[PDB]
């Protein structure tokens, strides 16, 4: 991220948190209380059900 | 371009309405050839050129 | 081209996130979208642009 | 189907006066539904993964 003056270098580590995570934290599932994930299925127009 | 033909800056929210900005010469500064002259360009020395 | 600076870098749109937002602190209780608009509507503001 | 390419070209008449940031995002047409055809939930039974 930056040179210092003095030649110490400052990289992410220094100012942040880097980690793994969800692209968005609004939505979020349980099934009978156990986290989970799911995908909700919409029919397309004039399709067979079965 | 801008000073002759105008140009179409960005847009601005008047009433609830996405409306365009325009600049463009009074018309008074760009009717005739002679009207080139009184239009000047800064240089990188910072002096304006005609 | 410095008229042009200006009117472009003053109307704009912010995506300020909220207040609250997830992922959210343990215990937070209020959760409130940050609207930031520095938007000009009438002539006098472009007008006032530095 | 007609009816999607017919909403594609009004779509395409009105986007021009629609502000560029939401042109650049890309506007979508797509037949819709209205309820969940099917849910189907993933659980990790192990209570390793959240």
């Amino acid at each position: 991220l930056k040179v210092n003056q003095d030649g110490s270098q400052v990289r992410l580590r220094d100012v942040a948190k880097i980690e793994l995570g969800g692209e968005s934290y609004d939505v979020v599932a349980k099934f009978n209380g156990q986290p989970a994930s799911g995908l909700g299925i919409k029919l397309a127009t004039g399709a067979n059900a079965l | 371009g801008a000073a002759w033909g105008g140009s179409y800056v960005n847009d601005f929210i008047d009433r609830g309405r996405v409306k365009k900005v325009y600049i463009m010469s009074e018309a008074k500064y760009r009717m005739l050839p002679e009207d080139i002259g009184k239009w000047y360009v800064r240089g990188s020395d910072g002096q304006m050129v005609p | 081209v410095d008229v042009i600076s200006a009117l472009k870098a003053q109307n704009a749109q912010v995506a300020a996130g909220q207040l609250g937002g997830t992922p959210p602190v343990k215990g937070q209780q209020l959760n409130a979208s940050i609207i930031a608009q520095t938007r000009l509507t009438n002539t006098e503001e472009f007008g006032n642009i530095l | 189907d007609i009816a999607q390419v017919q909403v594609q070209n009004k779509l395409a008449l009105a986007t021009p006066l629609l502000p560029q940031e939401v042109q650049q995002q890309g506007i979508s047409v797509e037949k819709a539904s209205s309820s969940f055809l099917m849910v189907v939930g993933v659980i990790n039974t192990n209570g390793t993964m959240n």
